[PDB]
């Protein structure tokens, strides 16, 4: 078997393959996560360089891992599928042995573990993917939002963005997200997520996807018209 | 020994399963649910060797639930039954086969039709209007041959199943401690409390 | 320029490691010759013992592969002995599996197929040797088949190998152009060896003593090598006519 | 260029430079010799006394294989030990299957094929030793010498290491002045002399002489070390000849 | 030891070229000329027996090989690579078809199997591509007569007629003018001999030319009688004499 | 230069640079002394601290009741090789009811080190060992180099400034060899030997490490106030 | 299974 | 050792691209153009054979259009040999799914599997990726008619109309201009040929230089037919549309 | 038969009976009789004409006349009665088909027609 | 390129020496051993104010009697912690007792040099392993990716290490109370940290014989920060 050490240390103590993997993420379409008082929202950019696309069948940017946990990502799409499949299998394996669905923290820790393993295993390159993992623990009403990256480090976020121009939308969230009082309702939380993406997206047409996850496995993806109503209201308030 | 019956009526599938778990001359439990929900419109009842029964049912449940999440789609009862058969058909020639007999009751949303499948531990599959596994089998088959009709309602199906269980309680020589009845229709899977 | 280190194609469609393996073939500076009689196949090779400390009996580039098959090698002795042991193993395995003595040309093909693999697989290097297989085959009669590091092989009416092969080749070519037959029309193998030695002398322009030559003879149902004294008798006969 | 960076790579010459570099490690080692006598073989080696702290007669260099074969080598001592370990495995497996002790020519090719195998791949390094070995079999006495390339031949006399040219000259005289042959006891004396004479190429540090022999008459065809009186008799003869 | 070359030796260059496949094709170009022509009632494959030495017995070296009773192969490029491919081709015809279906594979599927073996040498670890192009002529009941080319890449194409190696460009031009869809087998052999004479320098006779046909069933070459449905091989190698006979009517 | 990439590559002068670089790790290591009489064999090791808050890295490892070594270089490599000796000493006992000869222990270490110098992917051991023991042929001291070379000696030293201790022992050879049935005086000679390799720093209570094995003395290590006697 |  | 000669086919550039995937895509850009167009009542696959000869047997030739099962076909762009390896894998996966579930494989599931294989060759094994791009034309009873593409990266996306191989930039502009949602198969056939006719590097578009296939519900009642057009049938549809 | 064809192509030689015999016996022996094949192997090759029998356990024997199967004792009785050295072709076919007939009539395992 | 297990001309493993550079870039971790217990403190160093700091777990329980602080590529530590926990529990299963802190450390350090062409590279993280056992009492160990481990009365690793170690050199004595050690860790962390030390960007922990290993609440650490500020203002 191909054993070659591709992820190694450099004289300055950097692992370039892991750092070049972060560059792949930087290139990926923007993804944002905002948790409200009683919900979490996952916003995702769809680059409008591709029209004549069939939006019915095209792989959606937000993937369900279980009925109560969702995973969005930035970076290599093909790489993301391998993490999603592994996560989905582990989710069912946990239900089977522990007789309880995974916590959002546990599912994050597993996905992060996989990403790490691919940074000190022979013959393999790191995943060119950062993930936002959001949901509610079984029988819990406390919102959860976690981030992972190719290195395998993970952490919890009040709100976070990844991918191209994430620096800009993180700037927006850092001034616009109050910890003492987070978005009280679903409306407020979706609005802040759409607003944050409008800083970067271009057109508010078919370029913004929004997925709302509520407690007790209540997950719904907003339609074009539903999102377009938020885009209309934001710019009408801005004209002042 | 364990009673597992199935009857497919006009618009639903009803599964009656005995509540007793026994090892030799000991009654381990009198309220056992010998069923797993494979998908929102597919139910599997099971009877056979200890451990094997639950282990197999939970293994099948996990694989069907995985397919559902991956494709965001429900497998048809025909598809689920074919998967289950193939898993049992593998096991017979394995080092230690699963000694599990199963009934699969499902409502196909595409065809708007209820479907009942009888599969034995060898991987022998048939679609039936009514099925059964074990000693109770022969009796319930002769009784349902008489009384069953294709156009029966869910209520008519329950009465005929009520008659089967009543008759089995007299005729069978073991106390199977009553049955749990579950209906599979377009609205999903619900448990009949009064029986 | 790593296309010159392992057996991958150069832009010219060449395998340099195979070409350089051919050059290793002449490292010993020894010339071999093989001819066919009516009933026999004779192979002669130059024998050079430069060190007085060497036991001359152990210095040989001729190998008895099976009872029927003989092999002379042009190349370094380690690769020669590698090839010898493998051919001995292959000949024995063949007899066990198929119930008859491996033919000369079939062993040649087998060793050539092994040689081909080293030219296609990177981790294995070519052997720096040319293998000349001789026998009296029970179907084809007197047989000469030669293998090289490229994995090429072919049958021969006669052949020569080493630094001065072209001189020996043309000498043999010119003889067969006169006789207009594919062999040496001679009853005894003794006289076929005398022919082989005589035509090498004429081709190289050197005289030989008993210790300067190494002779292998293939007859029906055995291949054997001549002693120093057996060659001395051969050299005396040549001189006396 | 770059043809000398990897083992098993043919240079445009048709040479394996990594093997030729292994020969340099051999040329750098201490002198070792072998002498083939009437009914056996004698092995001798130069052991440099680096320090007074070296325990005399303790760091034994000559190694036995089976009970009838002696092995001595010059170059990387560990590489020599590794080759002898394989030799012992080869000799064991041969005796296990065929019952008879391994003949010397048979044993020679077992080492030959193994050493040659370490010139076929870039994943291994050639052997950094030339190995002089031999003994007595059913067909009589045999002396062999084996190079890093896997090349070996039979020898009347053999020498390798830093003092090989000096040794080779002294061996060439014995062959000329004794055509009828040399006795085992004579060969021990001559072996001692040749090591002392060859020590002029390692003259900086004083040395310790170590001799072994297999003789049909003197050791019953078994490998034994020369010890006590017979060793001192050989040292005295050697010391008398340099003066 | 161990084969520690578990990685591809054929990779994409920035230009999108696969270097080793191109270089393999260059090796095929240097190789001696071989050709194939398809008639209505048969196929002919031909090549020059470029003898390395006049002392060498050129009969012992077979450039045209039987793969199955109804399928023949000829090559241009590296002979050793061809010999091992013929061995592998003959075996895969048995293991992957005859031992399953109890009949020899049709031409296109055996070609498909040879192609697969050559694609793998183009992607697998620690190997270079095969330095040959094959011309495979064959017959089967349902496809009839067919002629295929197989390149070092593993790509294969069906041909009415073609040529590979030294003088292919010139040979293909000659065949384009002479080929029609109404050719009998004898006509195709005549054209094959004319085409091959242009690319040969020295002697041109039955002893220097190797030529085989896929034609009518040869019951005389079967080796047994008593089974009506077994009518014998459609592959036949022409003798030295049979070639010289057709060179007088040339 | 071009020939120091891996252990599988000879230099044009027949040198193995990766082995020579491993040999360099030893010279950087803290000094350790070995010496023996006919009755007893002694190890003396100068332990090295990281700073004043840190402990002093242990240098001496016990292999059996009758054998042990001191290390200089990569400690983890000393752990691997000592663990191997422990197993070989153990195998000898369990299978043959036989205490492993010190000479054979050397032969085994040599052969283990060699395999790592002739195979691609691996690396040479980066540690030197001084093996002392008492077997059926009396007291023994061995020096192991990761080249594979093992040498039986009356006395020696390895590590930084080891040449000082080695010169002293070479003078004292005739004296300390005769110290039979007197363990304390043999240790004194070992402590006086290692003292020739010190500069600036001197032997303190938590600095000095001594081990001894002999006729009726199992291999025992002395650290802390147990060595205060010899300062 | 079948079996002259 | 062997490390010296390893190209390292599965590493990131400093810019975070996969060298071998990018170079494989460069390879495919030189391959004959393949077009897929999805209509309400069926799908069209059109593909250009690369500079053919007059002596190539066309009627028994297949380099572009391959059948995966009775419901799914692919158009190839890149190394034909590499494509055949993947096609046989896909054909087996389809039959495995049918054996297991007793239902024909949904198009996306087959596409995802082939795309997951390509991905693997970019993340582990140290082998070169497959120099192949596919256009998948398929029908199932979930999503109906579907067009997908996969590329050496193992990424796949769905399309109403798409091109792969040579002059995709030009081809995609022409499709984006003339495509409407209410479009029918007969119209989609005309569009596909008109697009190739304008993007082709050849002097003129003829029958001998084309492979053509339709997947139609144009099969007697509630079922789906695959039609791989014969040479004479391609010649007829070229006259009908008025290109020759 | 398949492996003999590949061997014939590889060697450029017509196959030999001893090859088929060796390959059959080594296969049957490997499976320790569990492959219940009892074969009479005959043929002509460049070596001459050959007749062998091979049992399921992988034992082989040579003969001028052999019989195997349930009717072997009925067949052998006829062969032991009527065989002689230097048989003609017409005599050998007669003797062979007579030995099968013996089996057909007197054995319940054997019946129907005679194949030669 | 060049071997992963290659020695430099100075006799050091390149990849090990390079990993030691990765650890220098890591967030600060400090350990102080006393006769009353062992204190472990870390700099959390959140990359953004939106990152919920309590989720940053750089102090980790191995068993009831063994704590662990990390610095460097913290992702690499997950498998080292996993192995340590397994080693600790497995030993309790086999011997019905607590495993010695030195034995646990030695077990972790045996993974270190299991890299070649096993894992593809050394670990890019250093560990401070603090604990108590009956034999050697309260102990603090530094476990490097070299496979070497040292026992320390007090030790600092990460970006502010050489600065912190010089401070621990002066401040540490054998008579330190646990309360004194706590303040001393907070004092030195506050000195070498970029951002101002509070209860949210720094985390305390200790291991005592009685109560075992405990990670301090943010409310508890806040009080010790307020106690520090007052005692520094007192002179
Ligand atoms: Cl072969």
């Amino acid at each position: 078997g191909y054993d070659r050490a591709l992820s190694i240390f450099s004289p300055d103590g950097h692992i370039f393959q892991v750092e070049y993997a972060l560059e792949a993420v930087k290139r990926g379409t923007c993804a944002v996560g905002v948790k409200g008082k009683n919900c979490v929202v996952l916003g995702c950019e769809r680059r409008s360089t591709l029209k004549l696309q069939d939006t019915r069948i095209t792989p959606s940017k937000v993937s369900k891992i279980d009925s109560h946990v969702v995973l969005s990502f930035s970076g290599l799409n093909a790489d993301s599928r391998i993490l999603i499949e592994k996560a989905r299998v582990e989710a069912q394996s946990h239900r089977l042995t522990l007789e309880d669905p995974v916590t959002v923290e546990y599912l994050t820790r597993y996905v992060a573990g996989v990403q790490q393993r691919y940074t000190q295993s022979g013959g393999v390159r790191p995943f060119g993917v950062s993930t936002l993992i959001a949901g509610f623990d079984p029988r819990d009403d406390e919102p959860k939002l976690y981030q992972t990256e190719p290195s395998g480090i993970y952490s919890s976020w009040s709100a976070q963005t990844i991918g191209r121009n994430s620096k800009t939308v993180r700037e927006f969230l850092e001034k616009n997200y109050d910890r003492k009082e987070p978005p009280a309702t679903v409306e407020e939380c979706v609005k802040l997520t759409v607003r944050s993406l409008l800083e970067v997206v271009q057109t508010g047409a078919k370029n913004i996807e929004i997925t709302v996850v509520k407690p007790d496995s209540d997950i719904v993806a907003l339609s074009s018209e539903e999102i377009n109503q938020y885009v209309t209201q934001i710019e009408q308030e801005k004209q002042e | 020994m364990d009673i597992i019956l199935g009857i497919r009526v006009q618009d639903s599938v009803i599964l009656a399963s005995s509540k007793a778990v026994t090892r030799g001359i000991s009654v381990l439990k009198d309220s056992d649910d010998k069923t797993r929900q494979l998908s929102p419109h597919t139910l599997m009842s099971f009877a056979g060797e200890a451990g094997d029964t639950v282990q197999f049912a939970e293994y099948i449940q996990a694989n069907i639930q995985l397919y559902s999440i991956r494709e965001d789609y429900e497998l048809s009862p025909q598809a689920v039954s074919s998967f289950v058969r193939q898993e049992l058909a593998k096991s017979i020639r394995s080092r230690r086969p699963y000694q599990v007999n199963v009934l699969i009751g499902g409502y196909d949303k595409k065809k708007n039709k209820p479907e009942l499948y009888q599969i034995d531990y060898l991987g022998t599959k048939v679609e039936l209007p009514y099925g059964a596994h074990g000693y109770s089998g022969f009796y319930t088959f002769s009784l349902l041959d008489h009384h069953y009709r294709p156009d029966m309602t869910t209520e008519e199906g329950l009465d005929l199943l009520k008659l089967c269980v009543q008759e089995l309680e007299k005729r069978m020589p073991m106390d199977f401690k009553g049955v749990i009845v579950k209906i599979v229709d377009k609205d999903g899977i619900r448990q009949v409390d009064d029986f | 320029g790593y296309d010159r280190h392992i057996t991958i194609f150069s832009p010219e469609g060449r395998l340099y490691q195979v070409e350089y393996a051919f050059k290793a073939t002449n490292q010993t500076n020894i010339n071999s010759l093989a001819v066919r009689g009516k009933d026999c196949t004779v192979v002669i090779s130059q024998k050079k013992v430069p060190d007085k400390l060497l036991d001359p009996t152990t210095v040989s580039y001729i190998f008895c592969i099976s009872r029927t098959i003989g092999m002379v090698v042009n190349g370094p002795i380690p690769d020669a002995r590698n090839a010898a042991l493998r051919a001995k193993a292959e000949a024995a395995e063949f007899r066990y599996k198929y119930g008859y003595d491996m033919p000369c040309d079939v062993l040649a093909k087998r060793m050539a197929n092994l040689s081909q693999i080293y030219t296609q697989r990177a981790y294995m290097r070519p052997l720096g040797v040319i293998l000349t297989f001789v026998s009296v085959d029970e179907e084809l009669g007197p047989s000469i088949y030669k293998t090289d590091p490229a994995g090429y092989y072919v049958g021969y009416k006669a052949t020569a190998t080493g630094p001065k092969q072209q001189e020996i080749t043309t000498n043999l070519e010119n003889h067969f152009k006169k006789s207009k037959i594919d062999h040496i029309n001679e009853e005894s193998w003794e006289k076929v060896v005398e022919f082989a030695i005589t035509h090498m002398i004429d081709a190289l322009g050197t005289e030989f003593s008993k210790n300067d030559l190494e002779v292998g003879v293939a007859t029906k149902d055995k291949f054997f090598t001549l002693s120093a004294e057996n060659i001395e008798e051969r050299l005396v006969a040549i001189a006396e006519q | 260029t770059g043809y000398d960076l990897s083992n098993s790579v043919f240079s445009p010459d048709g040479r394996n430079f990594q093997v030729e570099y292994a020969v340099k490690a051999v040329e750098n080692g201490t002198t070792s010799i072998g002498i083939k006598c009437n009914d056996g073989v004698v092995f001798a080696v130069e052991k440099l006394i680096t320090s007074k702290l070296l325990v005399p007669q303790k760091n034994v260099k000559i190694q036995v294989v089976d009970r009838h074969i002696g092995c001595v080598y010059s170059g990387l001592i560990p590489d020599g030990r590794h080759l002898v370990n394989r030799g012992r495995e080869e000799a064991a497996s041969f005796k296990k299957l065929y019952k008879t002790p391994i003949p010397i020519p048979a044993f020679a090719d077992r080492l030959g094929q193994y050493v040659q195998a370490h010139t076929l791949y870039n994943s291994v390094r050639p052997f950094g030793v030339s190995t002089i070995f031999g003994g007595v079999d059913k067909n009589g006495a045999h002396l062999y010498m084996l190079e890093p390339s896997g090349s070996y031949w039979g020898y009347k006399g053999a020498a390798t290491g830093k003092g090989r040219q000096s040794a080779k000259a002294e061996l060439e005289k014995l062959v000329d002045h004794h055509p009828e042959g040399l006795s085992a006891r004579e060969a021990v004396k001559q072996a001692a002399k040749i090591i002392y004479l060859a020590h002029e190429d390692n003259k900086e540090k004083d040395f310790e002489l170590e001799i072994s022999w297999c003789s049909l008459s003197e050791t019953n065809g078994l490998h034994k070390f020369v010890k006590g009186d017979l060793l001192q008799e050989a040292i005295d003869f050697a010391q008398k000849e340099i003066n | 030891m161990t084969d520690r070359y578990s990685f591809s030796l054929t990779t994409f260059s920035p230009s999108g070229k696969l270097g080793q496949i191109d270089y393999a094709l260059t090796a095929v170009k240097q190789g001696v000329t071989s050709l194939g022509i398809k008639a209505t009632n048969g196929v002919v494959i031909a090549t020059e027996k470029k003898s390395s030495s006049p002392l060498a017995m050129s009969e012992t070296l077979s450039k045209v090989s039987l793969l199955t009773p109804d399928i023949g192969a000829v090559y241009s490029g590296m002979g050793p690579d061809y010999r091992v491919l013929v061995d592998k081709s003959r075996k895969v015809a048995h293991t992957s078809y005859k031992r399953i279906y109890g009949e020899y594979p049709p031409t296109k599927l055996l070609v498909s199997e040879v192609a697969k073996i050559m694609q793998e040498a183009t992607q697998s670890g620690g190997v270079r591509p095969f330095g040959v192009s094959l011309l495979i002529a064959g017959h089967d009941e349902f496809n009839g007569f067919s002629l295929y080319q197989v390149d070092p890449s593993g790509s294969y194409f069906p041909w009415k007629a073609t040529a590979i190696g030294k003088g292919s460009v010139a040979a293909k031009t000659f065949l384009e003018k002479r080929w029609n869809d109404e050719l009998e087998l004898e006509d195709a052999i005549h054209i094959a001999l004319l085409t091959l004479k242009e690319s040969v320098e020295g002697e041109f006779n039955g002893d220097t030319i190797e030529l085989a046909i896929i034609g009518d069933e040869n019951p005389d070459l079967l080796g047994y009688t008593g089974i009506p449905t077994d009518k014998g091989p459609r592959f036949r190698k022409l003798t030295s004499q049979e070639i010289n006979d057709r060179l007088e009517a040339l | 230069n071009n020939y120091d990439g891996d252990t599988v590559t000879f230099s044009p002068t027949g040198r193995l640079f990766q082995v020579e670089y491993a040999l360099e790790a030893i010279k950087q290591g803290s000094v350790t002394v070995g010496l023996r009489s006919n009755t007893h064999a002694v190890l003396v090791a100068l332990k090295r601290n990281a700073d004043e808050l840190s402990s002093y890295q242990k240098k001496i490892i016990k292999c059996d009741e009758h054998m042990g070594l001191s290390l200089a270089g990569l400690a983890p490599d000393a752990r691997v090789l000592s663990n191997y000796l422990r197993q070989q000493c153990n195998y000898s006992s369990l299978v043959f009811n036989r205490k492993l000869a010190v000479e054979r222990a050397g032969h085994l270490l040599c052969d283990k080190a060699q395999k790592n110098t002739q195979s691609y992917g691996g690396r040479p051991y980066g540690v030197g060992l001084l093996i002392i023991g008492y077997d059926k042929s009396g007291a023994h001291l061995l020096e192991f180099q990761p080249s594979g070379n093992v040498t039986e000696l009356y006395g020696t030293a390895i590590g930084a400034r080891s040449q000082g201790a080695k010169t002293y022992l070479e003078r004292t050879l005739d004296t300390f060899i005769k110290i039979d049935g007197n363990p304390d005086e043999l240790i004194k000679a070992g402590v006086e030997a290692i003292s020739q390799s010190l500069r600036d720093e001197s032997l303190t209570v938590d600095n000095l490490s001594i081990a001894i094995v002999g006729k009726d003395t199992p291999f025992t290590i002395y650290d802390g106030e147990a060595v205060a006697k010899y300062i | 299974x079948a079996y002259x | 050792g062997s490390r010296r000669y390893d190209s390292r086919t599965t590493i990131f550039s400093p810019e975070g691209r996969l060298y071998q995937v990018e170079y494989a895509l460069e390879s495919i850009s030189h391959a004959g153009t393949a077009i897929g167009i999805m209509a309400s009542d069926g799908i069209v696959l059109a593909a250009e054979r690369k500079v053919t000869s007059t002596l190539l047997e066309q009627d028994t030739s297949t380099e572009k259009l391959y059948k995966l099962n009775d419901k799914i076909a692919v158009a190839v762009a890149g190394l034909t040999a590499d494509a055949e390896i993947l096609i046989n894998t896909a054909r087996i996966h389809a039959q495995n799914y049918l054996k297991t579930y007793n239902e024909d494989i949904p198009v996306e599931i087959l596409v995802r599997r082939l795309s997951d294989i390509k991905q693997g060759y970019t993340q582990h094994g140290g082998l070169r990726p497959f120099g192949v791009s596919f256009i998948y034309a398929g029908y199932d009873d979930r999503y109906g008619y579907q067009l997908y593409t996969s590329n050496p990266s193992g990424n796949y996306t769905g399309w109403k109309a798409i091109s792969v191989g040579a002059n995709t930039s030009a081809a995609q502009t022409l499709l984006q201009m003339d495509y409407k949602d209410d479009m029918k198969v007969d119209d989609a056939i005309e569009l596909a040929l008109k697009t190739l006719s304008k993007t082709t590097d050849s002097s003129a578009l003829t029958y001998d230089r084309l492979e053509f296939a339709t997947i139609r519900k144009g099969a007697n009642d509630g079922e789906v037919y695959q039609k791989i057009f014969k040479p004479q049938e391609i010649k007829d549809i070229l006259v009908k549309t008025g290109i020759t | 038969g398949s492996n003999i064809e590949l061997h014939s192509l590889y060697t450029s030689r017509e196959p030999r009976v001893v090859s088929a015999l060796q390959m059959l016996k080594q296969h049957l022996f490997k499976y320790q009789g569990h492959i219940g094949a009892y074969l009479i192997v005959a043929g002509v090759d460049p070596t001459g004409s050959h007749l062998f029998s091979i049992h399921a356990h992988g034992s082989t024997d040579v003969g001028y006349y052999l019989s195997l199967g349930s009717g072997s004792l009925a067949a052998m009785a006829v062969l032991e009665s009527h065989w002689k050295q230097d048989l003609t072709k017409e005599e050998a076919i007669k003797l062979a088909s007579d030995a099968i007939q013996a089996g057909i009539w007197n054995d319940l395992g054997s019946g129907s027609n005679v194949d030669v | 390129d060049r071997g992963v297990s290659t020695f430099s001309p100075e006799g050091r493993l390149f990849q090990v020496e390079y990993s030691l550079e990765a650890i220098k870039l890591g967030s600060t971790a400090i350990g102080i051993a006393t006769k009353e217990g062992v204190v472990l403190g870390v700099e959390k160093r959140a990359t953004s104010p939106l990152l919920e700091s309590d989720s940053i777990e750089k102090i980790v329980e191995i068993d009831r009697h063994i704590g662990c602080a990390m610095s460097g590529l913290t992702a690499d530590a997950r498998s080292m912690i996993e192995h340590a926990r397994t080693a600790a529990v497995t030993h309790n299963l086999y011997y019905d007792e607590d495993i010695n802190v030195e034995s646990l450390t030695q077990s972790v350090c045996d993974l270190a040099l299991r890299f070649g062409e096993l894992m593809s590279r050394p670990f890019g993280v250093a560990l401070l392993i603090a604990g108590h056992d009956a034999d050697d009492g309260y102990q603090l160990f530094h476990a490097e990716p070299s496979g070497t481990f040292y026992r320390y009365n007090a030790k600092a690793i990460g970006s502010g290490s050489e600065g912190a170690q010089a401070e621990l050199l002066n401040e540490w004595h054998s008579s330190l109370t646990l309360k004194e050690a706590e303040l001393l860790v907070l004092k030195i962390l506050k000195q070498v940290m970029e951002e101002k030390l509070d209860e949210n960007n720094a985390q305390l922990s200790c291991i005592t014989k009685q109560d075992g290993f405990k990670i301090y609440d943010n409310e508890k650490t806040a009080e010790l920060i307020k106690e520090l500020k007052e005692k520094e203002a007192a002179e």
